[PDB]
Formats: structure tokens, sequence, C-alpha cells
């Protein structure tokens, strides 16, 4: 069940992207990915691939960012649910 | 980038009444506008965030509401001290903008001038010039006149006037008149006047001095 | 504690530039922005840009020519914006404040009064306003001083270091023949003066003067 390993992992890049996801996403005029708090929330629904369109980046960099919260996530939830599986 | 619309530019209240600031944005960014006040010569001071946060050392008085595009900053019961500019501010998109601002104006009672003339100081004359200095303080409205005469002459040149913002103490307005002349040319007269006109009388307040 | 330290003025000869600083004190977080904001004299706020010392990225309004420039030095906490070839348009207040990455700007500095102007740096010359020897005294007394023949903007009067503000008027200086003239008044229960002191402090930022000036009735 080293799937806590993941959580640890991806708990790490959703802060880390929501931090980045601010600093490439501001200076780009209407984006709305640019402050912490929300672009934290919006690192979950991406990387529980959720996407409600409510946010998201349009600037190259803060589009890097997110392509690597959804793979981590659905690696992430991949792992922590295979993992569930066999204890279960 | 978001255009944020603030009218009107004035808002005239009597004290103690409600008032209510506006802010239209030129499309919908939730609830991400912040207000501040900037009193006269001083820096901006936040009021309130995401359209109706309270923060703390803010007076009860002041709340905030809306969503969308159209914001209030609203004050229960104005006083002497809320007067200043208010400025809502946008973070919804880069970038931050802010709208042009409105000012809080106090419509009290009226009140007639505390007149004072001051005579020129020993060490400035010590220095080739005089400057006679005349304050006409804490009256309203703000319209007013000032005359000046030396030995019962109207006098116009080197005169300047200066007049303050509505005073956030007392909801009253203040103006200073100076006469500077050299040290010579104020030898040369006895007496100096100045005379105040306002609306509170029919007859001018007016204060003098001799050199002597 | 004041949170942003920001100098008093900076006089800039039209075509130079100056760099601004801002001495940040409190708590410091690496999501913490400090931006920038111009204020000409009567008119709004105007945005100018933002920088994250944790990364040293700096953002600026696109709206606007740019003149300034952003760093910032992580070790003193302190933020800079270097503004080049100025003109007379560029003479204003101009603001740093920090957002900690939530969208307000949660505290100011007081701001620095940049002047573009040719003209020489010139201390005020302060002199005292007591009232004549006919003027009748009501329960209240008004005093004053004259700060005249200074450059560039601003000044800050203050009376008794600052223990008087009630009752005091400071008026808006006049610019005649390149140098500024105010007067600022202050009224106190006749009774309590001259037994008890009544001085202005006078400061001048942009020569670096402060001076005070006791006033006394006359002789
Ligand atoms: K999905
Ligand atoms: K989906
Ligand atoms: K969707
Ligand atoms: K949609």
């Amino acid at each position: 069940r080293a799937a806590g390993a993941a959580t640890v992992l991806l708990v790490i890049v959703l802060l880390a992207g929501s931090y980045l996801a601010v600093l490439a996403e501001r200076g780009a005029p209407g984006a709305q990915l640019i402050t912490y708090p929300r672009a934290l929330w919006w690192s979950v629904e991406t990387a529980t691939t959720v996407g409600y369109g409510d946010l998201y980046p349009v600037t190259l960099w803060g589009r890097c960012v997110a392509v690597v919260v959804m793979v981590a996530g659905i690696t992430s939830f991949g792992l922590v649910t295979a993992a569930l599986a066999t204890w279960f | 980038d978001i255009l944020l619309t603030q009218s009107p530019a004035i808002l005239s209240v009597s004290p103690g009444e409600r008032v209510s600031f506006s802010c239209r944005a030129s499309q919908s960014i939730g609830t991400d506008i912040h207000w501040y006040q900037q009193r006269t010569n001083g820096s901006p001071r936040l009021l309130i965030k995401y359209a109706s946060e309270s923060i703390s050392g803010i007076p009860s008085r002041f709340s905030g509401s809306g969503s969308g595009t159209d914001f209030t900053l609203s004050i229960n019961s104005v006083e002497s001290e809320d007067i200043a500019n208010y400025y809502c501010q946008q973070s919804n998109r880069w970038p931050f903008t802010f709208g042009s601002g409105t000012k809080l104006e106090i419509k009290r009672a009226d009140a007639a001038p505390t007149v004072s003339i001051f005579p020129p100081s020993s060490e400035q004359l010590t220095s080739g010039g005089a400057s006679v200095v005349c304050f006409l303080n804490n009256f309203y409205p703000k319209d007013i006149n000032v005359k000046w005469k030396i030995d019962g002459s109207e006098r116009q040149n080197g005169v300047l006037n200066s007049w303050t913002d509505q005073d956030s103490k007392d909801s009253t307005y203040s103006m200073s008149s100076t006469l500077t002349l050299t040290k010579d040319e104020y030898e040369r007269h006895n007496s100096y006047t100045c005379e105040a006109t306002h609306k509170t009388s029919t007859s001018p307040i007016v204060k003098s001095f001799n050199r002597n | 504690q004041v949170q942003l330290q920001q100098p008093g003025a900076e006089l800039v000869k039209p075509g130079a530039s100056v760099k601004l600083s801002c001495k940040a004190s409190g708590y410091t977080f690496t999501s913490d922005w400090i931006h920038w904001v111009k204020q000409r004299p009567g008119h709004g706020l105007e945005w100018i840009g933002e920088i994250i010392p944790s990364y040293g990225r700096a953002n600026y309004n696109e709206k606007i020519q740019k003149k300034a420039t952003l760093t910032a030095d992580k070790s003193s906490s302190t933020a800079f914006m270097q503004l080049s070839s100025l003109t007379s348009e560029d003479s204003a207040v101009y603001y740093c404040a920090r957002e900690r990455g939530d969208g307000y700007f949660a505290v100011w500095g007081a701001g620095t009064t940049v002047t573009v102007s040719s003209a020489k740096t010139t201390p005020p010359s302060v002199y005292p306003l007591a009232p004549g020897s006919a003027a009748q005294t009501n329960s209240m007394v008004t005093l004053g001083c004259l700060v005249k023949g200074y450059f560039p903007e601003p000044v800050t009067v203050t009376w008794n270091s600052g223990s008087l503000s009630s009752g005091v008027h400071t008026f808006p200086a006049v610019l005649q023949s390149d140098l500024y003239t105010l007067s600022s008044s202050v009224t106190v229960p006749s009774s309590s003066w001259p037994s008890e002191t009544v001085t202005c402090n006078v400061a001048h930022p942009a020569s670096s003067t402060k001076v005070d000036k006791k006033i006394v009735p006359r002789d």
C-alpha cells in the first residue's frame, strides 16, 4: 500500500502547481488564474480531472503546469486506486 | 482590461445620513472587488475586501454588497471623519484596475469664519521681507471672499490665497490669504486689514493691526 | 510597526532617472507581491506594475508607456522601482503596496513625491504667526507658522512634535517663482498659551531638513 506515496507526491504538485500557475498566468491580460487560494482549487478539479471551466490557464507555461498536475493527478489517483483494490 | 466606473464622482450627504457609493464593472467579476479610503494627503486604506468582507479596525458603520458587475459601498450614519475619496479595485482578471474614485461631501450647518490677522515676524523682517497672514477658519459653505486694505485703501498686488479641502474633523472649510511685501514697502504703511465676506453675514468680518 | 517604508521625496531633472525604494517589515511570505501605484495631484490611482520577491518576476501595466523597471533584494527585504527618462508628466506620488497573493492591497507605503524639474532644491524658511497686540482673544486663540521659499514639495508640519493634532489646519502650498509657500494653523484654549508651549515642526524631505519654531507672544 505504498499508495500514500502518491498522496504525498500529488499534494505537493497541487501546491507546486498553484504557485507556478499564478506565476505563469499573471502578466497575461485576461487570465483569471491569478491568486493562490483559487489557483489551488483549480489544481484540484484539474488533477481530479473534473475540469469545470470556472478557471483554467491561457499562457503556454500555465498550460505546462496544468498538463503536469493532470498527469501526476491521474497517476496519483491510479496508484491510490489500485492499492485500495488489493487490501480490499 | 476591466473598466471600473464610479459615478457620481461627488456625493453630498447630511450628517448621520446613510450613503452609498457605486462601482460598476465592464464585465462580470464575481465578488472580486475591494474598497479603499483615502483622506486628503493620506495613503489609501483598505475598508472592505471581496465585496462585503469586514476588515478588523474598520468601523462597523462600513459595509459592502453586490456581485457580478454592480457593487456598493455603504456607510450607515456618515460623520466628518468619513470625508475622503473612495476607490474600488478589482482582482478578478489581470491586470488589477482601479475605479476613478468618488469624493464624499457633507452638508453641515452654516458657520461664520473665525478671522485672525498676523503681523510679519521680526525674524522675517530681518531678511528684508514682510508677509502679513490672515486666516479665515472653520466656515461653511466654502464660498467666501477676502479683501485687503492698507491705510484704508483696497490692496490686490502681492496677495496669494489658499483653500483647504473639507475638513474631516468638523466638515468645515478654511482659507488663508497672504499679503507679501518688501520690508521697505511694509515700513511706509500704517494699518493693514483683512475683510471676510461670507453668506453667514450681510456685513464683512474685519481684523486689523497697525505697524506701530 | 510601519510595514512599508518609502523616502519622502525625490527631485529629478527632466530626462534623468531615479530609483525609488520600499523597505518592508512584518511577516513575509513566498506568496507576497509588491505593487507600485502612481497618483498625480488631484487625480486617481494608477497601477504601474508588480513584482514577486521570492521569484523576482515583474509584470507591468500594458496600457501605459513603460517608465519603470522593478527589482527586489531579498536579503534587505527591499523592493525598488527604477524610473527612467522622466518628464513633468512623471511628477506624482508613487506608492508601493503589499499584496499577500490574494488580490487586495493589505497595506500601503506613505508614498514618495517625485518632482521632475530643472529648479534647485531649497529648504523652507519658517516664521512665527502670533497675534498682534490689539487682537482680542476669546476662549480660544489661533497661532500658526509661515513656511515659504521651499522646493520641491512636500513639507510635513506638525505641532508639538505631533502631540497636538486637534485644531490644526495646514493649507495647500502655492507655487510662485519656482518656490512654494504655505501656512499652518493651530488653535488652543487661550488660557493655555503661552503658559503651555506651542511649537511647529517643519520637515522638508527633499533637503533632509527639519526645523522647529516656538510660537511666543510678540514683544
Ligand atoms: K474526467
Ligand atoms: K471533465
Ligand atoms: K467544462
Ligand atoms: K463554460
